[PDB]
RNA sequence: CAGAAGAAUCAUCGAAUCUUUGAACGCACUGCGCCUUUGGGUUCUACCAAAGGCAUGCCUGUUUGAGUGUCAUU
RNA sequence: CCCACUGUCCCUAUCUACUAUCUA
RNA sequence: GCAGAUCUUGGUGGAAGUAGCAUUCAAAUGAGAACUUUGAAGACUGAAGUGGGGAAAGGUUCCAUGUGAACAGCAGUUGGACAUGGGUUAGUCGAUCCUAAGAGAUAGGGAAGCUCCGUAUGAAAGUUGCACGAUUUUUCGUGCCUAUCGAAAGGGAAUCCGGUUAAUAUUCCGGAACCAGAAGGUGGAAUCACGGCAACGUAAAUGAAGUUGGAGACGUCGGCGGGAGCCCUGGGAAGAGUUCUCUUUUCUUUUUAACAAACCACACCCUGAAAUCGGUUUAUCCGGAGCUAGGGUAUGGUGUUUGGAAGAGUUCAGCGGCUGAAUCCGGUGCGCUCUCGACGGCCCUUGAAAAUCCAACGGAAGGUUUUCACAUCUGGUCGUACUCCUCCAAGGUGCCUCUAGUUGAUAGAACAAUGUAGAUAAGGGAAGUCGGCAAAAU
RNA sequence: AGCUAAAUAUUGGCGAGAGACCGAUAGCGAACAAGUAGAGUGAUCGAAAGAUGAAAAGAACUUUGAAAAGAGAGUUAAAUA
């Protein structure tokens, strides 16, 4: 719809039910929620290792 | 406008204190359409047997200031 | 036309948050809540708070807008100015080691008079008899503290004087209706006018500070209502004739004659007329000399509570002789000794009690507070059921607000309240 | 010409009114604002109107400030 | 240069409209 | 003190009444009609109009009534002339708002100076920048974040239909909607909501500071798909034709708006693991970075059924405004016009900005919230008449015709010579002229 | 480093009184209407135009004509005003 015409619609009716819906894709969220893990993972075992 | 289909809910919005004016139209097809005009929207009823349509005359208010065919 | 842009009328024009009625005013805190205080300004809560701040939803306090407007144009607000100018030439003076110039800044010290306040909060001299009772309250609290750095001297003598000089009307004009005692102190009633006026006066003891309360506060409060009992004392002395300010005795006041000082020269109200009461050294004398005068009896008072002592300890006139000591050694006769409770029950019951009953050493019968009123059920201390669950459940079943929900407290406190003071007279009952 | 009957298209002139502009001064060149106060209407947290205000440089004063500027302070 | 063609020419003639002319 | 100065100003002569400047019939009006009006006939533009609209510009030229003084290379009963009155109606159309290249005041610096340079520059650059607090020695502390002009073709909240004037209509009348903002109230919802493996769904389902994301917002070309209108055409109906006969024939018409309701298909998810390569475009594109296939999800370009809505409009019949009927069923195409979707190239310089709106992360705070439904109210200022770089554009075979618009351009009479233009010509055929220059030949 | 009346100047400004001046192609561009009508995108340029009679008594009325006007008439000392 338009950009005015947005307001109009119900808060349900323009975001997705997920974690960053309506702003990332549902691919880009599953991607970008692993990298995260994957990183602190990383952080993780390197603190380990220097410890 | 919005074509209205539940004659209970066609009698409460007439009762409520919106409602001004309605019509009534007797077509060819032996159909009788209550038109009730409201502060927005106009509220139209289709209804094909004539005795349930005379009921409901006489089950609308009689402060509706109803009106037949144009 | 234009688009209105969202939020720029409405609750979000008429109601003003804290920070930005701050900044509108140019005020501090501490002087915004001054002038809050003497002024009738006040928090109101709007019916939608995220709409009345911006569609924000931290919880912040509103003011009326207009209200806020209204102290725009405050001459109270221009002698906040002028007492911080005068602050700050006072600190050269001092810094500078100007000593005399410092006396003179002190002598000519801006101060202002709360006239128009008042006129502008009381219009009427009954408004201002309906909101006089919290005013009296503080007084007299006031009265008996001790004199701190932050409250001065000045206050507390001013206090102790119109607290006494409406102690001398009431006495003079015979309005006081009832006296009730309390753990919290000595409750007063009395109508003025039609209106109703109540307040508290503690016991004289040696409290301490709670060092928890703020006593800037305080003094602001107690600026307002000087100002607000002088002005009335004002009117009802003119009402009643006598001259204002009444005269004070210094002699009498250096040996602390109390109400006696103060001489007032002209410019069931007789429950104890026919009676001249005594006081011993155990009694509140502040609070029975108010009671008994007040309804028309004569007193006579030990020296040490007081001179000015019209009757003496020997003198045979006194008819009844008010003492709290559980021991007299010199028992007199035709003074029947009662007790402090005595008095004010006649006072709340408007009738002579039963001396007997109340006399020294004897059983104490249980206070009666006149304020409290005789409920629905309260005590006082002087086949149904499928209909009755049917018309019980219909409510909370198809009502669509379940405003029904009200008795959950309305009736739940009552009857639980009603049910064990009516079940403490069978324990009672029961114990005897 | 019509019409009216201290008149007057009179003189004098010390009291007033003096629309939009223009050094032109809220911002622009049909408009767009802000601040203070007051008022209205089938009618009030909305809308509207009215009145008085808001240019720049500088001078005297006032108040409020800033400074790892100059110091004082048992 | 050859061939064809034609009023360019011998040698002009005829037709049509417009122009030209007169009238208000 | 004037005869002269190609003298100055004014007035007036001969030249000189000289040079000169596609209509027809009858009727009406008028003192008067080659020029006005009506009717008939004949013609001209021929959708690229002499058509119908707008921008700029003009200013009342728009309409009605009156006049025939000055205009009229002629005249008028006539003009865009004159006189007198009338005429432009908006919450939805434009401006107003935003920014573009640039311009430009302010800070500072020049310059004798009228003034110039300078546009976040060594500016204390904050319209109430924002929040916090039982009030802080009733003298304010702590924390955070740090110009204006310039687009009536760019961006942008919201309206349609029918009717109505001598002249104005998305504006007025009648009917029907929509947008923005504002508060309470009523009903419903949660105690900071559930479901689905998932893509995601629903009547709701708080979100401070602080931090981001999206829309706005983005080149050009080609082919394909979809829809609408227009064009073509089969019937049905109506009327008007033509009709000795033939011709179930000829011509004309046959409407549904904004808006509001229910339903109606390429990107992704789930099962799946594939080449013996499959699916497939008009144009071979994708596939272990997971094909074909099966089941879903979302996006609905659209289409279906209505409401609006027949009460309107149009066309036929009548009656004296009223009453009847019909306004139907198709088929379609490299058709034209407009728009949308899915691709494929070429790019290169990989393709304005801002106003504005929405969402996410975040977790401050606590009868409360409630992005669900319903009622109630308001919408200012200015342009709007008319005239005219650009819009709309029928059919058949460069012509002809329909729709529409004119029939005016000073007229009449004669047709010698002259001039221009266009033709034909016996015999010869470039003998003409400096010469096949122009024609015919092809 | 500084101030200071009078005698002095004066095509403007507020008024005044005059003249061996000009007498409507003159005198100011402008005696009236004047920086006006008009011209030019603009800066600017820039005219022509005075006289009925003492009084408007400005020609009633009749007639011809569509009208403008004409002819009788009338007003005036005079319409050869």
């Amino acid at each position: 719809l338009r950009p005015r015409e947005f307001a109009r619609l119900s808060h349900n009716k323009k975001t997705v039910q997920r974690a960053y819906g309506g702003c990332l894709s549902a691919n880009a969220v599953k991607d970008r929620i692993v990298r995260a893990f994957l990183i602190e993972e990383q952080k993780i075992v390197k603190q380990k290792l220097k410890q | 406008p919005r074509q209205i289909s539940d004659i209970k809910q066609f009698l409460e919005i007439a009762r409520r204190k919106d409602a001004t004016s309605a019509r009534i139209k007797k077509n060819t097809n032996k159909d009788v359409k209550f038109k009730l005009r409201c502060s927005k929207y106009l509220y139209t009823l289709v209804v094909a047997d004539a005795k349930k349509a005379e009921k409901l005359r006489q089950s609308l208010p009689p402060d509706l200031t109803v009106t037949e065919v144009g | 036309a234009r688009v209105k842009q969202k939020g720029k009328a409405g609750a979000a024009r008429i109601y003003i948050t804290r920070n930005q009625a701050l900044k509108k005013l140019q005020l501090t805190l501490a002087d915004f809540r001054r002038i809050c205080i003497l002024k009738g300004v006040y928090p109101r809560e709007p019916k939608n708070k995220k709409k009345a701040n911006k569609g924000s939803t931290a919880p912040v306090t509103f003011y009326y807008t207009k209200d806020i407007q209204y102290l725009l144009h405050e001459p109270i607000v221009q002698k906040f100015r002028e007492y911080k100018v005068f602050a700050r030439k006072l600190s050269k003076a001092l810094g500078k080691g100007e000593l005399e110039t410092a006396k003179r800044l002190e002598a000519r010290k801006p101060t202002y008079s709360l006239d128009h306040i008042i006129k502008e909060r009381y219009p009427t001299f009954h408004d201002a008899l309906k909101d006089i009772d919290d005013a009296l309250s503080m007084l007299f609290l006031f009265s008996t503290m001790p004199v701190t750095d932050k409250i001065g001297a000045a206050t507390v003598a001013n206090c102790e004087r119109l607290c006494a000089e409406f102690q001398h009307y009431v006495i003079r004009s015979n309005s006081l209706r009832k006296a009730f005692l309390s753990i919290k102190g000595i409750y007063y009633q009395a109508e003025i006018f039609g209106e109703q006026i109540t307040w508290i006066v503690p016991y004289k003891f040696a409290q301490s500070v709670p060092t928890d309360v703020d006593f800037r506060i305080m003094h602001t409060f107690l600026e307002f209502y000087q100002a607000l009992m002088g002005f009335v004392n004002f009117k009802l002395y003119n009402t009643l004739g006598l001259r204002y300010p009444p005269k004070i005795d210094v002699a009498k006041s250096e040996s602390a004659a109390g109400l006696a000082a103060y001489e007032l020269e002209e410019s069931n109200t007789s429950l104890f007329s026919n009676f001249t009461f005594f006081l011993s050294r155990e009694v509140p004398r502040f609070s029975l000399e108010f009671v008994i005068r007040a309804f028309g009896g004569k007193v006579g008072w030990d020296p040490i509570l007081g001179s000015g002592s019209p009757f003496s300890e020997s003198d045979p006139v006194i008819t009844h002789h008010i003492c709290d000591r559980p021991h007299i050694s010199q028992k007199y006769e035709g003074r029947i000794y009662i007790q402090p409770q005595w008095v004010y029950d006649s006072i709340n019951k408007g009738i002579l009690e039963r001396t007997d009953l109340y006399a020294c050493g004897a059983t104490l019968p249980p206070h009666l507070s006149p304020f409290v009123k005789v409920g629905e059920n309260d005590y006082d201390p002087e086949a149904e059921e499928k209909e009755e669950k049917e018309a019980k459940e219909l409510s909370k079943m198809m009502m669509s607000n379940k405003q029904r929900k009200l008795y959950s407290k309305l009736k739940n406190e009552n009857s639980k309240n009603e049910n064990y003071n009516n079940a403490l007279r069978n324990r009672k009952r029961d114990i005897e």
